[PDB]
């Protein structure tokens, strides 16, 4: 009898290179090279598109972040032509405050309680149109109740109960011209100040022309606080001011009771797709070692390496007849 | 539909043999590996065995290395395990489990990926191992004496389970049957009670409903003020 | 071969809050880990599998991560019927080991009401006498109870068992026995159950005498 | 291969072998065969696994890093942020290739090694009772049916059973 010992072969081999061979054919192959982007920032992931919203805008609600003021997300895509603002103003520390908000996990308001007495709250503007001309969703803008009249030296205290430290946003107001201060918050001296365990500033208006943008000469400024748990910010103000009504509260700092933990803030022209690894080219499986599409990636991702395909062998070498 | 279906089981002494089945029906073509798990009530999980292709399979965990031997029939489609030289703490309810691997391993599509878990789950088979001996409940009213709490105590049955409705399945708000305990006899001793309005007390009848199948018995126990 | 440590054993969470579960492994584990979801009277079910990736069909709340020594599980959006026990397992020492194990819970403290009977003069004439306590619908589980006979504390000779949370209202309850010879329950006369548990600012206790009634 | 039995003095492998990867043909009195050994299959693949473990779902988490692309000339520290940049990629490049071309290289010779340990095996089962023909096959000096194929494939044949049979076939003029 005759007793033939073989090995199988496939019509349909793969090359691969080796030590001593750049051109060797085996059954079977697999790329470790990732090449390519779905070419959307993301499945499985809790996502929001703030789109028309800038990022800020969340904290202090425009009529554009309205959706998105008491967020829940994992994945939070900021967009290109997105205005964090619909009063002319601009944020201290803009870029050190977003960074906060990217990672937060989305963030949980609560109202500062404040009240008021002898004031016009309510103050609207055409800059935050919203069915009638309206104001920040988040803030309360104070006037004098009768124009011309000078305005109150109020104090308020607001104390952070929250284990959480709490994030406190309020607003300096430069008027159009020196007239519209007079008529907004009377005559005279005009002096904000902010005190905090950790922080104390005092702020004046500068009223001028500057120029016109969402048709507003005048300017409002938005300044920022960390306050940590058990800890009051004092308000003191003649005029001019911008008042908080509700604290943001970040939902990583959470006691597990609102909590989303740990999110990536990214900047994205794509779409989005629900059906780890962040490039700008878009998101990339990270299944494969290696991968050829950006050099720049965030989250757990394949490394970049300059090869367009490498093939590893998966099987025997091929060798038909 | 990948279910699949485990038969025999029960109860055996301690010493003795055991093999159970697991008609595996569905798609599931018997190319892809199987698997057995075993979790006696108050333990969790554990991973006993598993199977691939023919005879790659060849894996027992360390408390069965030397006892259980684990068969395939692909002809007729069904898993089997041989439980040999049965001790005491291998009573559990075994589970046949099937076993997924990652598409980029299982080179051939027979043989062992060695990176399994597994993902669709039997209903699973109790297999009891002691030197009991079948033995019904004698069953005790748990009396009475705005809301009142009656009930009926089962006690020094083996093996598990009975089943206890009240007012043959009319009473089901305010039923609570709790989870048997085993005694030092290695009879199990389980209660079973209700509340109800004081006021039903005198106008309303409470009989518990007692079955142990494995002994064929049957008790109804009417329970009164006393 | 290789112990896997779940942690806690278990753990209390609101419904609609993200419950963060632990899976710490001896020895490096990356490749394969899976987590399942075995709802009492129930098969387990796969969640997910190798270490973030998801079973087939499942809900996107259940999320997966951690990296060869601890692993995480978290339960974005918490519903009723996630009331679950969770396991973990791992590759590979050609031997796959199980997880302990992690029960999930859902309310109002909630004190026992407690009950206690005699034994059954059935019972008795069987030569054993079984006096049950019972503690009904609370919360939190935990819960301790005492056995006095004539102001004896008794030690040894009671078995406890808890039912599941109740789907309805969210409660525990606890069965308690003390078991005795009928010589030694004739013997004495007042049988006491003391119960503990936070919704009682006192420990209340539940007693008969033998023979009164 | 560095044992010389795929590629080697076995000439071609088998496309109508689909059951495995290292297998059996044979040709006696009641026709000719073909099965696969699951054995050797199963070691090889298992050996495989093994690489694609330490390679596939193992990436490493980084979050906050350098800047790698910029929109103006700056000069000295720009040019040591692209610098350390270039000089990490061309270091995993390396790596990448170094790996796969190592890792074949390795794959191959374990392929071939598991179908050489299979034919000396083999050759050993059979004693004194058969001849390598210098291919990859066995001359067997005795009559061997189905079940006889069978039991070397399975490791139950028995030398001593047909050794005189086979001796006076392979020693005669």
């Amino acid at each position: 009898a005759t007793l033939c010992l073989g090995h199988h072969a496939v019509p349909n081999g793969t090359i691969v290179k080796t030590i001593t061979n750049d051109r060797i054919e085996v059954t079977n192959a697999t790329e470790l090279v990732q090449n390519s982007s779905i070419g959307e920032i993301c499945k499985g992931k809790k996502a929001v598109d703030l789109g028309s919203c800038g990022i800020l805008g969340t904290i202090i609600g425009p009529p554009q972040c309205d959706l998105h003021l008491e967020f829940k997300a994992d994945l939070i895509i900021e967009r290109r032509n997105s205005s964090d603002i619909c009063y002319p103003g601009r944020f201290t520390n803009e870029e050190a405050l977003r960074q906060i908000i990217r990672e937060s996990g989305g963030i949980d308001k609560e109202s500062m309680g404040f009240r008021y007495s002898g004031i016009r709250t309510d103050g609207a503007t055409s800059a935050c149109k919203r069915t009638v001309s309206s104001f920040y969703s988040e803030m309360k803008w104070l006037s004098s109740s009768m124009n011309n009249q000078v305005f109150p030296q109020l104090n308020q205290t607001y104390r952070n109960t929250r284990k959480e430290p709490a994030l406190i946003v309020w607003g300096v107001h430069h008027s159009s011209s020196l007239d519209e201060q007079n008529k907004l918050y009377g005559t005279g001296n005009k002096l904000i100040t902010v005190g905090s365990s950790k922080y104390q500033q005092s702020f004046s208006p500068s009223p001028g022309a500057r120029p016109k943008v969402n048709g507003q000469a005048g300017r409002i400024d938005f300044h920022w606080m960390l306050l940590d748990p058990g800890d009051t910010v004092t308000f003191t103000f003649n005029g001019a001011f911008i008042a908080p009504d509700r604290a943001t509260f970040l939902r990583s700092n959470a006691p597990s009771g609102e909590y989303n933990g740990k999110s990536l803030g990214i900047q994205s022209d794509a779409q989005i797709d629900e059906s780890e690894c962040f490039t700008p080219n878009g998101s990339i499986p990270n299944d494969k070692p290696f991968q050829n599409v950006n050099r720049i990636t965030y989250g757990a991702c394949p490394r970049y390496v300059k090869h367009s395909t490498l093939k590893l062998a998966t099987g025997m070498r091929n060798v038909p007849e | 539909e990948v279910q699949l279906l485990e038969s025999g089981g029960g109860l055996v002494q301690p010493g003795e043999s055991l093999r159970v089945s697991c008609a595996a029906s569905g798609f599931t073509f018997r190319d892809s590996a199987l698997s057995w798990v075993r979790q006696a009530p108050g333990k969790g999980l554990e991973w006993v065995s598993a199977i691939s292709g023919n005879g790659g399979a060849t894996y027992y965990a360390d408390t069965v290395k030397g006892r259980f031997t684990i068969s395939r029939d692909n002809s007729q489609t069904t898993l089997y395990l041989q439980m040999n030289s049965l001790r005491a703490d291998d009573t559990a309810t075994y589970y046949c489990a099937k076993d997924e691997s990652p598409p980029i391993y299982n080179l051939m599509p027979g043989y062992y990926s060695t990176y399994y878990y597994m993902d669709v789950w039997g209903k699973g088979t109790t297999v009891t191992v002691s030197s009991a001996s079948t033995k019904g409940p004698s069953v005790f009213p748990l009396a009475p004496s705005g809301t009142a709490a009656l009930g009926c105590l089962v006690k020094d049955y083996f093996p598990e389970p009975v089943t206890v409705s009240w007012n043959s399945g009319a009473l089901t708000s305010g039923v609570h049957t709790f989870p048997a305990v085993l005694q030092s006899s290695g009879l199990y001793s389980l209660s079973s009670v209700v509340t109800v309005p004081s006021s039903s007390l005198g106008t309303q009848t409470y009989i518990c409903n007692v079955n142990h199948k494995p002994s064929n018995t049957k008790v109804d126990k009417r329970v009164e003020p006393k | 071969e290789i112990v896997m440590t779940q942690s806690p054993v278990t753990l209390s969470v609101s419904p609609g809050e993200t419950a963060t579960l632990s899976c710490r492994a001896s020895q490096s584990v990356r490749s394969n880990l899976a987590w399942y979801q075995q709802k009492p009277g129930q098969a387990p079910r796969l969640l997910i599998y190798g270490a973030s990736t998801r079973a087939t069909d499942i809900p996107a709340r259940f999320s997966g991560s951690g990296s060869g020594t601890e692993f995480t599980l978290s339960i974005s959006s918490l519903q009723s019927d996630d009331f679950a026990v969770y396991y973990c397992q791992q590759y590979n020492h050609w031997l796959r080991t199980f997880g302990q194990g992690t029960k999930l819970e859902i309310r109002t403290v909630a004190a026992p009401s407690v009950f206690i009977f005699p034994p059954s003069d059935e019972q008795l004439k069987s030569g054993t006498a079984s006096v049950v306590c019972l503690l009904n619908n609370f919360y939190p589980r935990e819960a301790k109870v005492q056995w006095k006979v004539d102001n004896a504390l008794q030690s040894g000779n009671s078995q406890e068992s808890v039912t599941e949370q109740d789907s309805k209202d969210s409660t525990y309850s606890l069965s308690s026995t003390l078991t005795l010879s009928k010589a030694d329950y004739e013997k004495h006369k007042v049988y006491a159950c003391e119960v503990t548990h936070q919704g009682l600012s006192s420990p209340v206790t539940k007693s008969f005498n033998r023979g009164e009634c | 291969g560095i044992f010389g039995a795929i590629a080697g003095f076995i000439e071609n492998g088998w496309e109508g072998m689909v059951d495995g990867w290292y297998g059996f043909r044979h040709q006696n009195s009641e026709g000719r065969g073909q099965a696969a050994d699951l054995k050797s299959t199963q070691a090889a693949i298992d050996q495989i696994n093994g690489k694609l473990n330490r390679l596939i779902g193992k990436t490493n988490e980084k979050f906050h890093q350098i800047e790698k692309e910029f929109s103006e000339v700056e000069g000295r520290i720009q040019d040591l942020e692209k610098y350390v940049e270039d000089t990490k990629i061309d270091l995993w490049s390396y790596n990448a290739e170094l790996l796969v071309a190592l890792e074949n290289q390795h794959t191959i010779d374990l392929t071939d090694s598991e179908m050489n340990k299979l034919f000396e095996k083999t050759k050993k089962q059979l004693r004194e009772n058969a001849e390598d023909m210098g291919n990859g096959c066995f001359k067997i000096y005795h009559k061997c049916d189905n079940a006889c194929i069978g039991s070397i494939r399975n490791g139950t044949y028995d030398h001593n059973v047909y050794r005189d049979e086979a001796l006076n076939n392979r020693f005669q003029i």
